[PDB]
RNA sequence: GAUCCUGAUGUAUUCGGAUGGAUUUGAGUAGGAGCGUUAAGCCUUGGACCCGAAAGAUGGUGAACUAU
RNA sequence: AAGCUCCUUCGACGAGUCGAGUAGUUUGGGAAUGCUGCUCAAAAUGGGAGGUAAAUUUCUUCUAAAGCUAAAUACCGGCCA
RNA sequence: UUGACCUCGGAUCAGGUAGGAGGACCCGCUGAACUUAAGCAUAUCAAUAAGCGGAGGAAAAGAAACCAACAGGGAUUGCC
């Protein structure tokens, strides 16, 4: 019986971001109106100001 | 080379003619004890391990166990009769089985045995 | 001590990128700078730095807010533009 | 020991579809050269020739790769506000652009 | 959904690398480098040498991997890179050496982490029918599929496999895009640099029949066991013209 | 058998019933000084493979040691430490060898058997009086113990060259240069 | 090589030294039922009664650090898992 | 010996270098010279032809402050 | 009391120790060269170390976590010569 | 009420034992710097000197979880 390559619940990546951005700080971003790219290679949009 | 301090540390072997004399009266003494005895016991004829030395043959340490049973000599009389036993050593081919069953029963056919008391 | 423009040393991709580069010893396009609005995010840019460390966390939050404003008006600016001449 | 059947027989247990009429180059992303490049690296033991070849197969591969995906309307550039994880960190790279700087330096340094 | 792929058709691969116990830090920091651009991939250290080679297929099911990417050294020296489709075949064995890995202050080229690379490969790797198994598995292994939600949104560089002695030559190039003059690509090398030579091919996942056999491999340990008769040769030569010198001075 | 029973009780540490006794004990011995005698050994089939007899003469002592380093590492161990504390309090009395008892989070626990070479029946005794012999005294304090020949890695093989038949020793031998009368 | 005569040596009760003692296993299999089980061997003894025989094995190997380890513990507790069921 | 070719019977169907060559290279072959030691000279390292700089470190002995 | 021989009988071998992760230190020696601390923590046709591309991880060689032991070796101190 | 067992104490109770000196060589812990070289830094000096603990006439090590790939060797130690 062939491997059906999903991720399980136990996975350390079961649950991944959609911000696409590494370990890197974010320090960067900090003077832009957003915080990375998503994986279609759209920019994500800060929600809104509190 | 002499970053070290060889001079704290270095040897000369003015003694050696010394250590000699030493040593041959050390053989002279252990000959005094053991008078009709030899000084030393007997050895099992060896192959080096190494393919550079594997056609010359050495003295070994000691004589194993199914050798010594096939020359006829008991295990626990051998180290008495001055012959090494050595449980280590494996023969794993029948020509140094032979011919070290050979080499105990040249000494057989020399040795002279005491009667006990 | 000598300036990296001035030695021969080619651009090395971090996480900052190196992007589109240009060549070297030809005409790079010069892009000019008067919209109101752009002049507006370098000008924050410039009093940000000048500024530099606040200690109440609301006024540097304000003042990268500021700054994230200016760039996305001059966002809706030139995609106007864009739209302007695309279609007229 | 050379089994062709048998090699082919695997292949076609595995082969996931890459027919062009069916099948996206933003869904496989290989491009195979259509130019051995054995037949311009003369000699094996020449390093400048033999990096020369491989990067012009891997420059032919990336201008095809191109050329498809721009068609395809996939984001091929990277922008200058997309700042993520590298693969080499900055701390590798400055100090790669350091060993340049010392390199220059030197250079012109004999020539001063 | 589970598979972590956000696309039309999914390309599920889950790629599992793994290293043996007599590693040395050259071939892990080449298996860091291979980790670090595979996304779809899972880590995994020392296996036991007295263990099974279809062990692992269970430890690959055990992670939910259909590709295996295993680590092999022998005496601490030289490097095997077995790639595998686990469970049923096929799977492929190479002698890897020449290596210079990520972390050496000469490459010059940088890539995102986990971004979908350009897989460049060769006239030959489409001719030689298993170097067209040896490219299937390698396009299996490095794909990173299209809709997988860890990797980076935009391409900029280019994994090329090449055959030019009986050997395969694998680099990796960062595409930097410069304006043209009155846009153009260059490519900067930024990653592990190693040769893979083939040894065998076998029908199944660790095991089965032998497909391909090399029978041009000159193995490391051959050529050292080369250098100790050669040192044994000479030895004894020199031996025996001691005998013949003593035997001519004797006549 | 109950020797190999209480063997394979000991190889299994954390189950519940070692745990249990190992918590009230970790107590008690908390409760009690750093460094006590024990009447019996609280492992005793671990006491008797290491060499402990019923005999007048053979004593145990429990001592407590502080657990953690130095980022400095201390060559030696926390067992080594414990054998030279319960030497230099009975300083009569010849240090055999010493065995874990419990861990906590603050301090290890060992017992350590002892031998008195004064005593008519260890001296009278062979497999004894070797350690009546004088060249045995403070084995803790020259390493001599199993803990001592460890850290001191007195193994044979390609893995410990440098420090079988002594570190200081090996590095003399390598950096004495040796020069003879016909050179 | 040379050529020599094979021969066959007698049995080494060393190389016997792999444990076949019938009382030995009696004396684990007592001192297991008698002492329990840890903590962690709880923990898989519950994954695989629920189950989870992949998750339990990943336990095993991060609590012990070896796949043969963790396959030995995992067969050993499945073998406890079910002697107990054929006990009750 | 090495490099670039030229390409023979054939061979396991993929294994090899023979002939003729080259503005090529050897610390090459081309009918062995080395080993040991004495004396003198030179080079390097050790204190290094002799005398002489401030410093740093390890371990000890003592006191000096309307500061109380 | 002791040694051998034979067998339709038996044959027990060292755990907070291996080992995994990690910090320091050390070595010619990240198959971590050894050691120490710290978190987890084993096995019984077992375990350790090597050999090997040869097709599977075959083969080779030893039994760790208990202990004793003269000699060949060192010696600027002791009794002397 | 009595008497055992276990644990912990007292005695100028009977009998013993440790300290300190020495430390040339020996076994451990701890541990520098001067110097040399290198764009810089690791390194070297040195796993040395100083400091601390512990023995003897020798000490230590020592009877393979060794070496090896052999046609095998066979505790440890020291010289070439």
């Amino acid at each position: 019986d062939e491997i059906d390559p999903v991720y399980d619940s136990d996975d350390t990546d079961y649950n991944v971001p959609v911000n696409t951005i590494g370990n890197i700080p974010l320090s960067f971003y900090d003077s832009y109106p957003h915080i990375g790219y998503d994986i279609n290679g759209k920019k994500i949009m800060r929600p809104a100001t509190g | 080379h002499f970053r070290k301090h060889w001079q704290r540390r270095v040897r000369c072997h003015f003694d050696q003619p010394g250590k000699k004399v030493t040593r041959r009266l050390a053989r002279r003494a252990k000959a005094a004890a053991l008078a009709p005895r030899p000084v030393d016991k007997l050895r099992p004829i060896v192959r080096c391990p190494t393919v550079k030395y594997n056609r010359r043959t050495r003295l070994g340490r000691g004589f194993t166990l199914e050798e010594l049973k096939a020359a006829g000599i008991p295990r626990l009389l051998a180290p008495t009769i001055g012959i090494a036993v050595d449980h280590r050593r494996k023969n794993l081919s029948e020509e140094s089985l032979a011919a070290n069953v050979q080499r105990l029963k040249d000494y057989k056919a020399r040795l002279i045995l005491f009667p006990r008391k | 001590v000598y300036s990296e423009k001035e030695l021969g040393i080619p651009q090395l991709n971090t996480v900052t990128p190196v992007g589109v580069t240009k060549p070297k010893g030809k005409k790079k396009g010069k892009v000019f700078v008067d919209d109101r609005e752009s002049m507006n995010t370098i000008l924050a840019m410039v009093e940000a730095e000048k500024q530099g460390q606040i200690e109440s966390k609301i006024m540097r939050a304000r003042q990268l807010e500021e700054i994230r404003e200016a760039r996305r008006i001059e966002a809706e600016k030139k995609e106007a533009e864009r739209k302007a001449l695309l279609e007229n | 020991i050379n089994n062709k059947e048998g090699l082919l027989t695997a292949l076609r247990r595995i082969q996931l579809d890459i027919n062009p009429k069916t099948t996206p180059f933003s869904f496989h992303q290989s491009v195979v050269a259509s130019k051995r490049t054995e037949d311009s690296i003369p000699q094996i033991e020449d390093d400048l020739q033999r990096e020369l070849a491989f990067m012009n197969q891997a420059l032919e591969a990336a201008r095809l790769g191109r050329s498809l995906l721009r068609k395809e309307g996939v984001p091929f550039t990277r922008p200058t506000d997309y700042f993520a994880e590298m693969v080499r960190t900055d701390a590798t790279m400055e100090k790669v652009k350091q060993k340049l700087i010392e390199e220059a330096t030197a250079k012109k340094a004999a020539a001063e | 959904d589970r598979s972590n792929i956000i696309a039309e058709r999914k390309n599920k691969q889950r790629v599992l690398v793994l290293s043996s116990r007599g590693v040395t830090y050259r071939h892990r920091h080449l298996l860091n480098d291979l980790a670090s651009m595979l996304p779809h991939g899972r880590k995994d250290a020392k296996f036991d040498t007295k263990s099974r080679l279809y062990e692992l297929c269970e430890l690959a099911e055990l992670y939910n991997c259909n590709n295996v990417l295993f680590f092999e050294a022998r005496k601490g020296k030289d490097l095997y890179m077995w790639f595998s489709k686990v469970p049923n075949g096929p799977t492929v064995k190479f002698y890897a050496q020449n290596l210079h890995t990520m972390e050496e202050l000469h490459f010059q080229g940088n890539c995102l982490k986990g971004s979908r690379p350009i897989l460049s490969f060769d006239a030959a790797f489409e001719q030689e029918p298993y170097l067209k198994v040896i490219k299937e598995l390698f396009l299996h292994t490095f794909g990173v599929p299209q809709g997988h939600k860890k990797s980076k949104p935009f391409i900029d560089h280019v994994l090329s496999f090449s055959v030019a002695d009986g050997k395969i030559w694998v680099r990796n190039y960062e595409i930097r895009e410069v304006e043209k003059v009155k846009t153009d690509i260059n490519l900067i090398e930024i990653g592990p640099r190693f040769v893979l030579t083939p040894i065998i091919i076998q029908e199944g996942s660790f095991g089965g029949p032998i497909l391909y056999e090399n029978k041009r491999f000159i193995s490391p340990n051959k050529i050292r066991a080369e250098l100790r008769k050669a040192k044994a040769a000479r030895h004894h030569a020199r031996m025996e013209q001691q005998r013949d010198l003593l035997a001519r001075k004797r006549q | 058998g109950a020797l190999k029973y209480l063997e394979e009780l000991s190889k299994k540490k954390q189950s519940d019933v070692v745990r249990f006794l190992l918590r009230v004990r970790c107590w008690e011995y908390r409760q009690l000084n750093v460094i006590h005698r024990a009447s019996r050994p609280s492992r005793p089939d671990k006491a008797r493979r290491l060499g402990y007899k019923a005999k007048q003469g053979y004593v145990i002592y429990r001592v407590r040691v502080r657990r953690g380093g130095r980022q400095l590492k201390y060559q030696r161990s926390l067992r080594a430490t414990a054998e030279e504390r319960v030497g230099r309090r009975c300083s009569n009395l010849r240090v055999l060898n010493s065995y874990w008892v419990n861990q906590d989070s603050t301090y290890k626990y060992y017992e350590v058997i002892l031998v008195d070479p004064n005593h008519k029946a260890i001296r009278r005794d062979p497999r004894i009086n070797w350690i009546c012999n004088p060249v045995h005294k403070h084995r803790e304090c020259r390493g001599l113990t199993s803990t001592g020949k460890k850290s001191r890695g007195l193994n044979k093989g390609h893995r410990f060259n440098k420090t079988r038949a002594g570190r200081r020793k090996t590095w003399k031998r390598h950096n004495t240069l040796s020069l003879w009368r016909y050179r | 090589g040379h050529k020599t005569t094979r021969r066959v040596l007698k049995e080494r009760p060393s190389r016997r030294k792999g444990a076949q003692s019938k009382r030995t296993q009696f004396v684990r299999s007592l001192i297991r039922e008698v002492a329990g089980l840890a903590p962690y061997e709880r923990r898989v003894i519950e994954l695989l009664r629920n189950g989870k025989d992949k998750r339990a094995r990943k336990f095993s190997k991060k609590k012990l650090g070896t796949f043969g380890r963790a396959k030995r513990k995992c067969e050993e507790l499945q073998r406890i898992i079910a002697e107990s069921r054929r006990a009750h």
